[PDB]
C-alpha cells in the first residue's frame, strides 16, 4: 500500500532539496483477491514475453 | 498507446486519471517565476530555467550585450481549483497570466484562461476495477454453445404459443410452462418436461383463439376503434369519414379464424 | 543453505478432518520451537488451528502438528471457501501456502434391502455414515429419492445415532415410472459427500430357476469366426441341477454393446435338450453369417453377435430365458495395458513390469504370452538396444511380468511391449510403447528402496522391513532419511532412520497397523545440504494390505445344515472381537436372479473405500516435487523446490414367501446368539450382515443357506392376470424322494375366481 | 466435546476460547443413543417397562385386557 | 429463485439526498427527483434494516427532502396543470410526463392530490393527441440537455414523445384511471408498434419496447421487438456475463461520462425495465452485473434521466428477486370431502412429495398470500 504527500513548494535557485521520498510502501496482507487474470491473445503468436 | 493488454482499457483509464492527478502535482506553473523570461520547468523537486538564447548562466541570470528588452514578460499562472457545480451543475477553473503579469509590451499568457467540466459522481457501490479489454464484448450473437451438459434446447413452442421462461437450456426434469398469445387460450397439458434423452414429453396442448385484435391495416381515422381486443363476431367499425370506401365492407367481424379482411389497403376511403 | 525445512501436508484439506502435518528441520543444533497454524485466506486475519511443536536433536528435529479445520469456524454461504493459508512460524524461518479445502468429508454406503421392486412395494432403505475417519459419523442425512425421469420425488432426512440410519420405508408412488429409480443421499448443511444408488421397477415375477448362458469367449476372433461354442445351464435356487429343459436357441447379429437391435437370425436355430443341468451348443458363425446375411467374412465383422436363449422345462410348466448382448467380432481379439507399473525408473536397481492383457468385452484374458522389447540411453544419448525378453500372463489375473537389470547409468528406458500369440498377426497381436525415465535429480543426489515389488498384499500386524538406500556425493552429509506412511490422503505414521557406522540405514521396521488394510503408500525423503545448495530427495511407494477387516465379524448358522426345512427353527450366532452394531438382512436368492445381470449391494465396498486416497500410481515420480504430488502430499521448503507447477489433474492410473426379511439392526456386545424362523419360501436364502464399530464398517461374510424339501409344489401365477378372461395356469410339482407315490393338490379359492 | 458413552452430541461438538479468556460454546446437548420407551399412544403396557432401550433392542406390549391392541406389540 | 445480484447504491446515496444545490435551471428539480428515486429505492426496505453498514438515512430527514421536492415540483406546475421550466415558458408535453412519472412514484408514501393529475392529464392529452402519433412537442424553448435528454431528434422525434408521454400517462393512471386516457394510450402504442417495425436506431426500439412492456406484455408484436432488441444486445463470454446494447460509435474510449454514454446508458436500462416487466431474470441478471460496473465511470452523461432509469431499474430488479423468493403454505382439499395434504413448500422444502388423490371428489388447491411461484399436476389414470 501506498503513502504519499505533496511538495508545497519546489525548490530552486540552489535552495536544498526536497531530499526525501514522496511515497512509501508498506507490505499488506490483502483482502479481496486478485481479479487480474492472462487475457491470452486468440489467434496471434503468444512471445514468452 | 496502451492498447492490446489485458485489462487495455481499465488501465487506460486509471492511466488518465493519474495523468490528470499527477500535472495538477508537479505543473511548473508553482515554480516562481525565472528571471529573463526563462520558461520554468520542473523534474518533481526542482524547477530548473529554461534560458533563452541571448541568456546565459546556470539560470539565465546574465544577459548577452544584444539582449535589451528589459522586463518584457509575461506567463500564465496555475488554474485555480474548480468551482462548485454552477446552475447546469458545471465546475469552472480559471488561470490569470500572472506568473509573471505581461510586461511592457510582453506576451500574454497563451491559451484558454478558463476551463468548464459538467459534474459528475460514481452512483453504485463497486466493489472493485473490472478487467476490460477493448473489443471483448463485440460478440452480439456468439457461436452456439456446446452443450455438453446434454440437457434439453429450447423448444419450439406451438403456434400461439409462448415460454413463460425462455432459455438456453432447461434442466433434465424441469417442466417449461407454454402460454398463449394476446388472442388465445390454453387448451391441454400446458407444460412440456424435459426427459433425460433430450426430448420434452411435448404436451397434449394447443393454443385457442379467444379473440382477435385491432386490425392491423394502416390508418389515420378512418376508424372507430371500440376495443383494442375482439371476441369472433364483433363488430369493428370500418367508417369512412365521408362515406365512401377505400376498400372492404365499412364496417366488418371477426368471423371466426379470421376476418378474411382486404388484404391489399385499408378503408382509406376516397373524401 | 545448511539451514532448511520441510512441512508436508495433505494435497487437500479435507472440511473437519483432523489432519497430521509433519516439520522437519536440518542443520539446527540449539533446541527450538515453531508454531504451524491454518488461517483463513488471502487475509489470514482467521485462525482455524494452531499447534505448538518443539524441536530439537531428542526428537532428531522432527514433529507433527494435528490440525482440524472445524466445518463451522468456515464463513461458509454463498461461497464455499476454496482456499485456506497454512503457515509456519519460527525463530528461523516464516512461510505459507495456499492449500485447497474440500467439504468431501465422509461415506455414505446407501443400502436398499433388494436391487428390483415391483410396484405396489416398499423399498426399506438405510444408510451407512462414516468419517473421513471411519468412526461412525453421527451426522443427520437426507435422501433424495429421484424417479427413472430424473425427477426428485421425496426428500427424508434423519438424526444419525449409530452410524445406521435406518430412513422410513418410502412406499413405491401409487404410479410408479418404470425403469431405474435413484437414491441419492448426502449429509445436511455442511459436507459434499454424495452417496448414490440405484433400483429397477419392474412388473417381474421371481424366476423359478436360473439359466446361465456361458460362452467360452465374449469375442470371437479367426479360430472361432468359422465356428464358436457356447455352453448352457440351469440350476433350480435350491442349486440342484435342472433334470431336463427344451432349449431353443435364437441367435441374432449385433453391432454395440450398449444397444441395438440388428437384424436376428433365421438359421442354425438350433432346438436341442438340456440335461442334468447342462446343454452345449455350437454356433458355426462362418456358415450361419454367409448363409442369412449380406455378411460373408470377418473383415466385414469388426461387430458383435448377439444370442438369445429360452429353455423350457421338459415336463412342467416353468420356462426361462436369458441372453448375452454381444460376442465381439474383432481381428485384434484383445487389448493391452500397464498395471501397477511405475514409469519412473530405479537405475541399476532391476526394474520390474506388469502387463495385463483384457478382452474387447473389458475382461481378463488369462493366459497369453508376451514379448518385450526394451530400449535404453544412458547419458550424452548414448543410446543401446537391450535384447528383446518374453513371458507369458498369469492364468487367472491376464499379467505378465517382465524384469530388467537395467545399466547403473540408464536415464530412460523407451520400451515396446507386444502379444506373443503366435496365431495373432503383429497388427492383432496387442501391443504397445511406452517410456519411462529416471528420477532426474539435480545434485546426482538419489533415494531407492529395496521394495521388491510384492505381487502378494502384506498381512496386517507383521511387521514390515523395507531397506532404503541413499546415494548422493554428499552420502556421508545425509546421516538420516525421514519416511512418511499415507492412509487415505491422511499421513498416518511419519519417523526417521538413522545411517550406522556401517553406512548402512535403518530399514523402516514397522508393523502394518490396523488403520492401513485398505491399500496404503509410503514416502520417503532427505535433504542433503549440498556444497552450499540444499536439494530435497525423495521417493515414494504403493503398498497394499490385504483388506482385512478390525471387527473381523464372524457370523454363522450355529444350527449348521445343508438344508432346512421351511419354517425351521433356527439359530444365528453373530460373534465379534468387540462390541459392534450390526445390521443384518435377509433376500431371496431368486430376487438376485430376477435382474436380468445382476449385481450385489456391497460389492466393491473396500475399493469405494480407497477412493479417499490422494494418490497414483505405484509411486515414483519426475522429481522430489512430482514423487510429492503424485503420492498425494504437497510440501513448503526452501530447499529449492514447490509443488506449484504441476497441475491438479485426475490421476487414473490403475492398481409367507416373503422377498426379503430379517431387515433388522441390533448390538452386539462382542456376542449375540438370535434365533428365529425361516419363510416357507423353499429356496436358497441370501443372508448378509453388516458390523459396524469405532474401528469402522466390516461386511460380514455372506451365508447363503438353502430351504429344501423332499416334496413341494410351485405354480407359475403371472405376476397380474386380466379381469374378466379365463386363462390357463400351470404349475409342476416336484419329486425328491427316492420312489413316485399318488399325488394330488385339491386347488381352493375364493369365489371371485371360477374355474 | 463428546457425550458420555451411550449419547449422541447434539449441536456443534466444538468451543472456542475467546480473547476474553472464557469459552465461546456451541449451544450443545447430549442426548442418549438409547431410545426412551414411545409415548403411550393409549396408556399400552410394556412389559420390560425401562426408562431406556438400546436401538434395535425390543420391547413388548399390549393393552389391557379385551383390548384388541392396535399395532405391533414392539417398536425397535 | 436461481441467481441474486446485490446490485445496490452506494453510500452516493446520502449525496443524492444531498444533492447539487437545488436553484435556477430548476437544479433543484435535478437535485429532488434523485431525492424521490432513493427514497423509493430505499422503500424498498432492506437500507433501513441493514444499512448499519453505512450511515442510515434518518427517515424523517428523508421526509422532509421529500416534502420540500413536492412543494418545489408543485410550484413549477403551470396553472393550467401543464407545466413549464420558465415561469413564461411553454407547456412541455414531455416535462409533464417525467411530472406524471415522478408524481406516480411519490404516491407510494406521500399521495400527491389526484385532482391536480388528473387536470394535468386532461391537458396533456386533450392538447396535443394527435391521431397518427400523438403529444407532438410544443414550441418550449429548449430541453434543459442535463433535465431531459437528446433522442434521435434526426429522426421521428414524436416516437420518443410518445414513448414518454406514454410512461408518464402509464406512471399516472393507476392514481387517475380515464376511460378517454385509456383510449389515447391504445393509439399511442398502437401508433409506437406500427413506427417500431422498422428498426430505425437501437435507443428508440428500447424505448418504444419499455412502453409497451407497460402495455401489452404479450402482444405478438410485442414480442417480435423483444426478440429484435434480445438480438442487438452485445455480449461479454458464451453464457452471457455482461449484456447491454451501443449505437453511434459509442465503442470510442470516453474516460468520463458524455451524451453517448448517456444514450448507452438509457437504451440500456429501458431493455433492462423491459426484460424486467417481462419477468426474464435469467436475462436480466448479466444487464444488471452490467449495470453495476459503472463502466464509463460516473454513467450516462450523468444526466438525469439515466441515472433516474438505472434505479429504477435496480430497484425493480430488487423487487421481482425478492417476489420470486418462494414462500407458500398450498394446502390442497376435496370440495366436499375434507383436506388432503398441506406442503410446507419453502427454499429448503421445496418439493413436497406426490400425493395419490384417493377420494373420489373435486380437488380445490390453495395457498396463503405466501411468495414467489409453484406449479402443481394431477394426473388422473383411468381405462377404457
Ligand atoms: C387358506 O389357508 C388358510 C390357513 O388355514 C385359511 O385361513 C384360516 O381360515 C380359518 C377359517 O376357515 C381360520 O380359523 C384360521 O385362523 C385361518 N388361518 C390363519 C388366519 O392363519 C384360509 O381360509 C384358506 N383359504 C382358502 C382355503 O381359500
Amino acid at each position: 500500500q501506498s503513502k504519499v504527500r505533496s511538495v508545497l513548494r519546489p525548490s530552486q535557485f540552489g535552495g536544498q532539496p526536497c531530499t526525501a521520498p514522496l511515497v512509501a510502501f508498506q507490505p499488506c496482507i490483502p483482502s479481496k483477491l486478485c481479479k487480474i487474470e492472462e487475457a491470452d491473445c486468440k489467434n496471434k503468436f503468444r512471445c514468452d514475453s | 498507446l496502451v492498447r492490446n493488454i489485458p485489462c487495455a482499457v481499465t488501465k487506460r483509464n486509471n492511466l488518465r486519471k493519474a495523468l490528470q492527478e499527477y500535472a495538477a502535482k508537479f505543473d511548473p506553473c508553482q515554480c516562481a517565476p525565472c528571471p529573463n523570461n526563462g520558461r520554468p520547468t520542473l523534474s518533481g523537486t526542482e524547477c530548473l530555467c529554461v534560458c533563452q538564447s541571448g541568456t546565459y548562466g546556470e539560470n539565465c541570470e546574465k544577459q548577452s550585450p544584444d539582449y535589451k528588452s528589459n522586463a518584457v514578460d509575461g506567463q500564465w499562472g496555475c488554474w485555480s481549483s474548480w468551482s462548485t457545480c454552477d446552475a447546469t451543475y458545471k465546475r469552472s477553473r480559471t488561470r490569470e497570466c500572472n506568473n509573471p503579469a505581461p510586461q511592457r509590451g510582453g506576451k500574454r499568457c497563451e491559451g484558454e484562461k478558463r476551463q468548464e467540466e459538467d459534474c459528475t459522481f460514481s452512483i453504485m457501490e463497486n466493489n472493485g476495477q473490472p478487467c476490460i479489454n477493448d473489443d471483448e464484448e463485440m460478440k452480439e450473437v456468439d457461436l452456439p454453445e456446446i452443450e455438453a451438459d446434454s440437457g434439453c434446447p429450447q423448444p419450439v413452442p406451438p403456434e400461439n404459443g409462448f415460454i413463460r421462461n425462455e432459455k438456453q437450456l432447461y434442466l433434465v426434469g424441469e417442466d417449461v410452462e407454454i402460454s398463449c398469445l394476446t388472442g388465445f387460450e390454453t387448451v391441454g397439458y400446458q407444460y412440456f418436461r424435459c426427459l433425460p434423452d433430450g426430448t420434452w414429453r411435448q404436451g397434449d396442448v394447443e393454443c385457442q383463439r379467444t379473440e382477435c385484435i385491432k386490425p392491423v391495416v394502416q390508418e389515420v381515422l378512418t376508424i372507430t376503434p371500440f376495443q383494442r381486443l375482439y371476441r369472433i363476431g364483433e363488430s369493428i367499425e370500418l367508417t369512412c369519414p365521408k362515406g365512401f370506401v377505400v376498400a372492404g365492407p365499412s364496417r366488418y367481424t371477426c368471423q371466426g379464424n379470421s376476418w378474411t379482411p382486404p388484404i391489399s389497403n385499408s378503408l382509406t376511403c376516397e373524401k | 543453505q545448511e539451514q532448511t525445512y520441510v512441512i508436508s501436508a495433505p494435497k487437500i484439506f479435507r472440511v473437519g478432518a483432523s489432519e497430521n502435518i509433519v516439520i522437519q528441520v536440518y542443520g539446527y543444533t540449539e533446541a527450538f520451537d515453531a508454531t504451524i497454524s491454518i488461517k483463513s485466506y488471502p487475509d489470514k486475519k482467521f485462525s482455524y488451528s494452531s499447534g505448538h511443536v518443539h524441536l530439537s536433536s531428542e526428537n532428531k528435529f522432527q514433529n507433527s502438528a494435528i490440525l482440524t479445520i472445524q466445518p463451522k469456524q468456515l464463513p461458509g454461504g454463498q461461497n464455499p471457501v476454496s482456499y485456506v493459508y497454512l503457515e509456519v512460524v519460527s525463530k528461523h524461518f516464516s512461510k505459507s501456502k495456499r492449500m485447497p479445502i474440500t467439504y468431501d468429508n465422509g461415506f455414505l454406503f446407501i443400502h436398499t434391502d433388494k436391487p428390483v421392486y415391483t410396484p405396489d412395494q416398499s423399498v426399506k432403505v438405510r444408510v451407512y455414515s462414516l468419517n473421513d475417519d471411519l468412526k461412525p459419523a453421527k451426522r443427520e442425512t437426507v435422501l433424495t429419492f429421484i424417479d427413472p425421469e430424473g425427477s426428485e420425488v421425496d426428500m427424508v432426512e434423519e438424526i444419525d445415532h449409530i452410524g445406521i440410519i435406518s430412513f422410513p420405508d418410502f412406499k413405491i408412488p401409487s404410479n410408479p415410472r418404470y425403469g431405474m429409480w435413484t437414491i441419492k443421499a448426502k449429509y445436511k448443511e455442511d459436507f459434499s459427500t454424495t452417496g448414490t444408488a440405484y433400483f429397477e421397477v419392474k412388473e417381474y415375477v421371481l424366476p423359478h430357476f436360473s439359466v446361465s448362458i456361458e460362452p467360452e469367449y465374449n469375442f470371437i476372433g479367426y479360430k472361432n469366426f468359422k465356428n464358436f461354442e457356447i455352453t448352457i445351464k440351469a440350476r433350480y435356487f435350491y442349486n440342484k441341477v435342472v433334470t431336463e429343459a427344451d432349449v431353443y436357441i435364437t441367435f441374432g447379429i449385433r453391432e454395440d454393446l450398449k444397444d441395438d437391435q440388428k437384424e436376428m437370425m433365421q438359421t442354425a436355430m438350433q432346438n436341442t435338450m438340456l440335461i442334468n443341468g447342462i446343454a452345449q451348443v455350437t454356433f458355426d458363425s462362418e456358415t450361419a453369417v454367409k448363409e442369412l446375411s449380406y455378411y460373408s467374412l470377418e473383415d466385414l465383422n469388426n461387430k458383435y453377435l448377439y444370442i438369445a436363449v429360452t429353455v423350457i422345462e421338459s415336463t412342467g410348466g416353468f420356462s426361462e430365458e436369458a441372453e448375452i448382448p454381444g460376442i465381439k467380432y474383432v481381428l485384434s481379439p484383445y487389448k493391452l495395458n500397464l498395471v501397477a507399473t511405475p514409469l519412473f525408473l530405479k537405475p541399476g536397481i532391476p526394474y520390474p513390469i506388469k502387463v495385463q492383457v483384457k478382452d474387447s468385452l473389458d475382461q481378463l484374458v488369462g493366459g497369453v504370452p508376451v514379448t518385450l522389447n526394451a530400449q535404453t540411453i544412458d547419458v550424452n544419448q548414448e543410446t543401446s538396444d537391450l535384447d528383446p525378453s518374453k513371458s507369458v500372463t498369469r492364468v487367472d489375473d491376464g499379467v505378465a511380468s517382465f524384469v530388467l537389470n537395467l545399466p547403473s547409468g540408464v536415464t530412460v528406458l523407451e520400451f515396446n511391449v507386444k502379444t506373443d500369440a503366435p496365431d495373432l498377426p503383429e497388427e492383432n497381436q496387442a501391443r504397445e510403447g511406452y517410456r519411462a525415465i529416471a528420477y532426474s535429480s539435480l545434485s546426482q543426489s538419489y533415494l531407492y528402496i529395496d521394495w521388491t515389488d510384492n505381487h502378494k498384499a502384506l498381512l496386517v500386524g507383521e511387521h514390515l522391513n523395507i531397506i532404503v538406500t541413499p546415494k548422493s556425493p554428499y552420502i556421508d552429509k545425509i546421516t538420516h532419511y525421514n519416511y512418511l506412511i499415507l492412509s487415505k490422503g491422511k499421513i498416518i505414521h511419519f519417523g526417521t532412520r538413522e545411517k550406522f557406522s556401517d553406512a548402512s540405514y535403518q530399514s523402516i521396521n514397522i508393523p502394518v497397523t490396523q488403520n492401513m488394510v485398505p491399500s496404503s503408500r509410503l514416502l520417503v525423503y532427505y535433504i542433503v545440504t549440498g556444497e552450499q545448495t540444499a536439494e530435497l530427495v525423495s521417493d515414494s511407494v504403493w503398498l497394499n494390505i490385504e483388506e482385512k477387516c478390525g471387527n473381523q465379524l464372524q457370523v454363522h448358522l450355529s444350527p449348521d445344515a445343508d438344508a432346512y426345512s421351511p419354517g425351521q427353527t433356527v439359530s444365528l450366532n453373530m460373534a465379534t472381537g468387540m462390541d459392534s452394531w450390526v445390521a443384518l438382512a435377509a433376500v431371496d436368492s431368486a430376487v438376485y436372479g430376477v435382474q436380468r445381470g445382476a449385481k450385489k449391494p456391497l460389492e466393491r465396498v473396500f475399493q469405494f473405500l480407497e477412493k479417499s486416497d490422494l494418490g497414483c500410481g505405484a509411486g515414483g515420480g519426475l522429481n522430489n516435487a512430482n514423487v510429492f504430488h503424485l503420492a498425494g502430499l504437497t510440501f513448503l521448503t526452501n530447499a529449492n523446490a514447490d509443488d506449484s507447477q504441476e497441475n491438479d489433474e485426475p490421476c487414473k492410473e490403475i492398481l409367507y414367501f416373503p422377498e426379503s426379511w430379517l431387515w433388522e439392526v441390533h448390538l452386539v456386545p462382542r456376542r449375540k446368539q438370535l434365533q428365529f424362523a425361516l419363510p416357507d419360501s423353499l429356496t436358497t436364502w441370501e443372508i448378509q450382515g453388516v458390523g459396524i464399530s469405532n474401528t469402522g464398517i466390516c461386511v460380514a461374510d455372506t451365508v447363503k443357506a438353502k430351504v429344501f424339501k423332499d416334496v413341494f409344489l410351485e405354480m407359475n401365477i403371472p405376476y397380474s392376470v386380466v379381469r374378466g378372461e379365463q386363462i390357463q395356469l400351470k404349475g409342476t410339482v416336484y419329486n425328491y424322494r427316492t420312489s413316485g407315490m399318488q399325488f394330488c393338490v385339491k386347488m381352493s379359492a375364493v369365489e371371485g375366481i371360477c374355474t | 466435546y463428546t457425550c458420555n458413552e451411550g449419547y449422541s452430541l447434539i449441536g456443534n461438538p466444538v468451543a472456542r476460547c475467546g480473547e476474553d479468556l472464557r469459552w465461546l460454546v456451541g449451544e450443545m446437548h447430549c442426548q442418549k443413543i438409547a431410545c426412551v420407551l414411545p409415548v403411550l399412544m393409549d396408556g399400552i403396557q410394556s412389559h420390560p417397562q425401562k426408562p431406556f432401550y438400546t436401538v434395535g433392542e425390543k420391547v413388548t406390549v399390549s393393552c389391557s385386557g379385551g383390548m384388541s391392541l392396535e399395532g405391533p406389540s414392539a417398536f425397535l | 429463485v436461481g441467481e441474486i445480484l446485490s446490485a445496490v447504491l452506494s453510500q452516493e446515496g446520502i449525496n443524492i439526498l444531498t444533492h447539487l444545490p437545488k436553484g435556477s435551471a430548476e437544479a433543484e428539480l435535478m437535485s429532488v427527483v434523485p431525492v424521490f428515486y432513493v427514497f423509493h429505492y430505499l422503500e424498498t426496505g432492506n437500507h433501513w434494516n441493514i444499512f448499519h453498514s453505512d450511515p442510515l438515512i434518518e427517515k424523517q430527514k428523508l421526509k422532509k427532502k421529500l416534502k420540500e421536492g413536492m412543494l418545489s415540483i408543485m410550484s413549477y406546475r403551470n396553472a393550467d396543470y401543464s407545466y413549464s421550466v420558465w415561469k413564461g415558458g411553454s407547456a412541455s408535453t414531455w416535462l409533464t410526463a417525467f411530472a406524471l412519472r415522478v408524481l406516480g412514484q411519490v404516491n407510494k408514501y406521500v399521495e400527491q392530490n389526484q385532482n391536480s393529475i388528473c387536470n394535468s392529464l386532461l391537458w396533456l392529452v386533450e392538447n396535443y393527441q394527435l391521431d397518427n402519433g400523438s403529444f407532438k412537442e410544443n414550441s418550449q424553448y429548449q430541453p434543459i440537455k442535463l433535465q431531459g435528454t437528446l433522442p434521435v431528434e434526426a429522426r421521428e422525434n414524436s416516437l420518443y414523445l410518445t414513448a414518454f408521454t406514454v410512461i408518464g400517462i402509464r406512471k399516472a393512471f393507476d392514481i387517475c384511471p380515464l376511460v378517454k386516457i385509456d383510449t389515447a394510450l391504445i393509439k399511442a402504442d398502437n401508433f409506437l408498434l406500427e413506427n417500431t417495425l422498422p428498426a430505425q436506431s437501437t435507443f428508440t426500439l428500447a424505448i418504444s419496447a419499455y412502453a409497451l412492456s407497460l402495455g401489452d406484455k404479450t402482444h405478438p408484436q410485442f414480442r417480435s421487438i423483444v426478440s429484435a432488441l434480445k438480438r442487438e444486445a452485445l455480449v461479454k463470454g458464451n453464457p452471457p456475463i455482461y449484456r447491454f446494447w451501443k449505437d453511434n460509435l459509442q465503442h470510442k474510449d470516453s474516460s468520463v461520462p458524455n451524451t453517448g454514454t448517456a444514450r448507452m446508458v438509457e437504451t440500456t436500462a429501458y431493455a433492462l425495465l423491459t426484460s424486467l416487466n417481462l419477468k426474464d431474470i435469467n436475462y436480466v441478471n448479466p444487464v444488471i452485473k452490467w449495470l453495476s460496473e459503472e463502466q464509463r465511470y460516473g454513467g450516462g452523461f450523468y444526466s438525469t434521466q439515466d441515472t433516474i432509469n438505472a434505479i429504477e431499474g435496480l430497484t425493480e430488479y430488487s423487487l421481482l428477486v425478492k417476489q420470486l423468493r418462494l414462500s407458500m403454505d398450498i394446502d390442497v382439499s376435496y370440495k366436499h370431502k375434507g383436506a388432503l395434504h398441506n406442503y410446507k413448500m419453502t427454499d429448503k422444502n421445496f418439493l413436497g412429495r406426490p400425493v395419490e388423490v384417493l377420494l373420489n371428489d373435486d380437488l380445490i388447491v390453495s395457498t396463503g398470500f405466501g411468495s414467489g411461484l409453484a406449479t402443481v399436476h394431477v394426473t388422473t389414470v383411468v381405462h377404457k
